[PDB]
């Protein structure tokens, strides 16, 4: 019980790393892009501030 | 006196207590319907 909670934990701490990971690999081109455009669609999804 | 266990009155009652589930279950839609038209004008407008 002791090790299976281990790894059990491991998994939605790898999951959640996995969902940091792929915010900032999917938003970088449009927090780095000069005067920004992202739909409304991927801010709700990917958790940015209100509307951008 | 009474050769039964007294009633569960809190909860132990009749079939054809349906009634309760028309006029909750009625009651219950109408709210969950103005709170969706509410959520999806509130998303529209938060869209702006």
């Amino acid at each position: 019980v002791s090790v299976a909670s281990f790894v059990l934990l491991s998994m939605v701490g790898v999951a959640v790393g996995m969902c940091m990971c792929a915010r900032r690999r999917c938003i970088t081109p449009y927090e780095l892009t000069p005067g920004a455009t992202v739909p409304f669609l991927l801010s709700l999804i990917c958790c940015i501030r209100t509307a951008k | 006196p009474a050769s039964h266990t007294t009633l569960g009155v809190q909860d132990i009652s009749v079939t054809a207590m349906s009634w309760v589930q028309k006029i909750t279950g009625g009651v219950g839609l109408v709210v969950a319907v103005a709170a969706l038209i509410l959520i999806v004008v509130l998303c529209v407008s938060f869209s702006r």
